[PDB]
């Protein structure tokens, strides 16, 4: 278990912020580590009208860097520091790694299909327009035709980045939400 | 419910953020000094309990989680005072910290239920670890209450003796010619003057 | 008993007020700063209990509700000190707050009864929730006391050994030629001088 | 449940007075509301030599404005503020509404008979002069011949008021008792 | 483990000292003000516990014996604060003082195990005096949990009602157009904007 | 034992005083400021107990009644500090106040006996109200200890694993080349230099 | 139960002294009153080598002025104030009343024999000179030949007093012991 | 039990040091005294790779001066004061008395053999060079040929002392370890 001083010098959180984060983390996980199932149970209760299990699995794999099957407080604050306190490029790299399931270095259409299926599973089966059973497919199509630039059937980190900086709404979303907290 | 992992969920939204097609809403101001490092004091019959304010905010619709708490605040001492039982209040507070309510087997079920009712806790939130114990004890106490409803006469004689003593105390006050006693006797004298009738000693 | 709804009853008298035929009595002065916001401290063996003064005034004829309480006040610390058991005092105070007395099953019945007697509480005010438990425990302890009245010899040998030790301690003090011990030995020497006889060592 | 600030701005009690009232109310009613039976049980123990049940029913109906079958702390302090802190006309309106059982706008002789029966039930069955079994009837007669002015067999709010201000003893009773506390 | 007799063992080495053939190592600096007379304060939910720092250092690999404790220190008040149950913390602290863990029979086994897990204590360190009691209670609670795994439907209905209430609260917030509730609703609105779909009321 | 009625006995000597034939001894000086209004503080693991000094002086030959108490005094805070269990200390103090010792049924008999031994209380001073309970519990715990003397192997494996871990920790310290650990490893290195032999890793 | 202020104005003890006395009295007698048997049990443990029961009975009868069979705190501090704080004549009157068993106004030889039997019962059956079984008789003889002056076979309060002031040792005993405490 | 003041005036420890020592001693021995078996149990857990029972017996006999079979806190701090706070000659006398099992005034080769057997029992049965089963014998030989000067087959206190002051390593060991703590 990394100490408070080492976490202070590694992450971008202050001593008070790390203490509050540890307080909450241990209040939910008294053992100091969380497995995938307890992680899903924690994450689900923010989405009372959908199924967040698949997206929670993606998050757990992304956060648990050393692939121990357990997210420790170190994994927790490392990921939270990269997302909440990192630069826009750091967040974009984190999101790209989330999408790239095999971590090979590219995003295929089926990889993005898994991600959008996980995201739409939170919308629930009883939504306003329809449960079209194809909205993730065409959303993947839109994401590719926006992100991909050489039209090679895949998304690379360069195209992901440059397409992201070419979208003002993405900038607004990055600066506002992940910096207010 | 779980506000500790709310920043985690807000951060996890970053996986949604790039794939969204369209704008995003305005983030909340949240300008309340982060509502952190409060450590409010709940003084229960002289016993100091300390807790984070957000811990209490986890469960609104209860006394401690709502603005009803304000009825018990003492600005002079900067603490909430409750004229209640502190030992049962320990379990009340543990509920806020964990979400589950435990039932102490050594305490009276009536006292426990009265403290639950006072603080707005519903007995159905007792965890399965303690629910069978609580249900059995509540069943015995319901059985006693029903057996009484359908040794009571000692209670009845005691309450009648108490009313007779109150009437005799008012009569002796009249004969002579304790703020509560004085105001109550004034109310009884007002009743006398209303009805133009006077009480008389029962013996 | 219930001074909290006394203002409600005094207000409710307004339904009597117009239909009365004749004058009305003089209302009480009640000039005691409303006897509110006191929050007196009862220090029981180092444990601080806090309560409203009117809560204690609800039940006179008991120690805490009467002027007998004044025997335990410490003006230097502005608190009442009791050299009693605080855990049982919790139930003592709960009685004033609710009107009913609960019996903790985990405490000795003798200690509980001694604390009840000290604070002027009668065991018949125990609520029906706890009365059967209390009665059963008191029955077992009466059975033990009667069985002794009609393994005691260990107690008898211990007390005789204690008296022999006290006599030997006084004899050793005489041989040599602890304020309590010094004053007690002075009293025994005064008894010697009164009777013109002296004690001698038992062995 | 109305907050402390809203009750402060609605009633005429201070923050300390409302806090003391809430303390007592919750000490007797931990749930924060009181039904008719618990209300009767509370009110009876101020009258240890009579039966206050009927007058307690009248009080409960008068205090419970929204006819929920329950008197909340809001009902409690609203009534207490009207009686203890209101003007003499406010108290007189409250008393007139107490007497007018059907709330139609007038007091009949049978309505007043019910009220005086309830009041005399507190005197008890063992009093000084006698339990004449007709004292409420002639007391109603006296009340009508004092209050009613057009002798129409009924009491209206105008006659009630003006007859009340024409009785000095009623003024003394209003100013003294309901203002000392 | 036992640092109190460590100076005794170091002194006892004097029997080795003359018969040694060869030099001796360099003694440790031990320049930390002897780490004595500390008397640190552990504030558990408002209850002050006091202990010597070396007492806690007796058992590293636990929360209180390790640097993990630093996560709970409050430099403003110069104390450690724990939002935990103080009654069970008494036994937690007794473990450090004696080395053995006792199990209180009157407490829920689930609460006890959660407090043990929080503070890094392993249930196998419970002394033989209490181990059979603890094992029996844990067996009953495992039996309950397994019987549930293989009256639950009340819990399931309650949790579904809670999720429905949360969804309805978010819908009512949308209709209107509590910091936690505001941030959570903002997150849900962000999810809506991500999927270009909106929620609708279940009824 | 009973110093409260000692002035009564000294006054009662006035019935002896006139009928004595001969002189009387010199009364004691008793110049110690009457040893009254002390209200000393016994801090047991952060829990404040308060008592009169004469109450403790009632029973010498125990820790609190003797000068052994001085070993636990803290002149800086003007209080006695004990790193012991406060819940059992409540009964310890009740013994001084009443003369009888009660046994709490909910506490472990081993912990209770250890606290009795620490404070110099003999188990034979337990009152008859609690003596049968205490004797039965002590009999069960003796039966357990004897059954062990004549599932232990888990304890034996744990202690052997602890010694192996200590030896491995010292070996790893040697390989690298926590004040207690440093001094203990220095002592082990001194033993090595004494015997001119070195330890080696068990695996 | 007399209050602290009334006991302050009745006895000669201060508020602190009365509080300490009440503390001890209630520590031995939680009910606030003591009967003859509990009184004997309290008094005996000051005399671990004799039998104080008879003298304790005499003391209980002397202290319990209203003959209720119970010594209250009022009886307790009234007697203690007369003895410890009264004048020498007050103490002498108290002792004379102790000796005069029938309270008629004189001390006979058999009354004094009962008193000296009670006093010698504290000496125990195993003393230095002997248990002569006649020492109380000759001690009564000495007391009478010292106290009685008209040799009428009885002691009156006048002879008791004047003989007491004619004995310097009695003065030393009165001033020293009953004033140091 | 000797008081804190008497132990202060007897030993060379301060009040704080004696209080800390008593705190630890009573934490291990609540009764205030320790027998040989509990002493062995305490001492063994400093040597997790050997058997310290024989050396612990020697220590217990050396510390328990009055041969009561029990080491009290007085024995404890007296020995600790002689060793930790005494002069080099005091420590040397203490060690010589430890070696002289019969306390006659001389150290024989078999007495030293018992001591070195006890010391080597702490080394354990699994050490680096070998468990030669004769290392204590030749270590006794070396100790005698270093300490003994008249070669009489025995060690006297004079030879022990003077040989000790003639070994600089012994001085370094005495000054450093038994004075740092
Ligand atoms: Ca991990
Ligand atoms: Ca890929
Ligand atoms: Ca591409
Ligand atoms: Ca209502
Ligand atoms: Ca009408
Ligand atoms: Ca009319
Ligand atoms: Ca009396
Ligand atoms: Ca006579
Ligand atoms: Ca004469
Ligand atoms: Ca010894
Ligand atoms: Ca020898
Ligand atoms: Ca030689
Ligand atoms: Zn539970
Ligand atoms: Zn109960
Ligand atoms: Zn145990
Ligand atoms: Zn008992």
């Amino acid at each position: 278990p990394e100490g408070l001083e080492q976490l202070q010098e590694q992450t971008k959180f202050t001593r008070k912020e790390l203490q509050v984060l540890y307080r909450g983390f241990k209040n939910e996980c008294p053992s100091g580590i969380v497995n995938e199932e307890n992680f899903k149970q924690i994450y689900s209760q923010f989405f009372p009208q959908g199924d967040s299990s698949t997206y929670a699995t993606f998050l757990f794999n992304a956060f648990d860097t050393n692939h121990d099957g357990s997210v420790s407080f170190e994994d927790f604050v490392a990921g939270l520091s990269v997302i909440l306190r990192g630069t826009v490029d750091d967040r974009l790299n984190w999101a790209f790694n989330l999408y790239d399931l095999n971590k090979d270095g590219c995003i295929t259409k089926e990889e993005m299909l898994d991600i959008m299926k996980s995201i739409y599973d939170m919308m629930g089966k009883y939504t306003y327009p329809a449960l079209r059973e194809e909205a993730p497919r065409e959303h993947v199509e839109s994401f590719f035709q926006k992100m991909d630039r050489n039209k090679d059937g895949v998304v690379t980190i360069e195209e992901f980045i440059e397409s992201c900086q070419k979208d003002e709404n993405i900038m607004r979303s990055m600066q506002l939400f992940d910096n207010v907290i | 419910g779980v506000a500790a992992w709310l920043p985690f969920a807000r951060a996890a939204a970053i996986g949604w953020m790039p794939v969204a097609s369209g704008p995003m809403p305005a983030p909340p101001r949240q300008e309340r000094k982060r509502t952190q490092d409060a450590l409010i004091v709940l003084n229960v019959s002289g016993t100091r309990f300390q807790t984070w304010q957000d811990t209490l905010e986890r469960y609104p619709d209860t006394l401690l989680g709502s603005s009803e708490r304000d009825f018990f605040y003492h600005p002079e001492t900067q603490q909430y005072f409750f004229d209640r039982d502190p030992d049962i209040f320990r379990h009340i507070l543990n509920f806020y910290r964990t979400g589950k309510l435990h039932y102490p087997r050594h305490e009276c079920i009536s006292a426990y239920d009265e403290e639950l009712a006072f603080f707005g806790l519903i007995p159905e939130i007792i965890g399965d670890c303690c629910y069978e114990e609580y249900k059995d004890r509540r069943r015995e106490n319901a059985e006693r209450l029903q057996d009484d409803a359908d040794q009571k006469k000692a209670r009845l004689a005691r309450i009648r003796a108490a009313k007779s003593g109150s009437a005799n105390a008012y009569m002796q006050s009249k004969r002579n010619g304790s703020s509560f006693e004085t105001q109550h006797h004034h109310l009884l004298h007002c009743l006398e003057k209303t009805t133009n009738h006077e009480f008389v000693d029962e013996q």
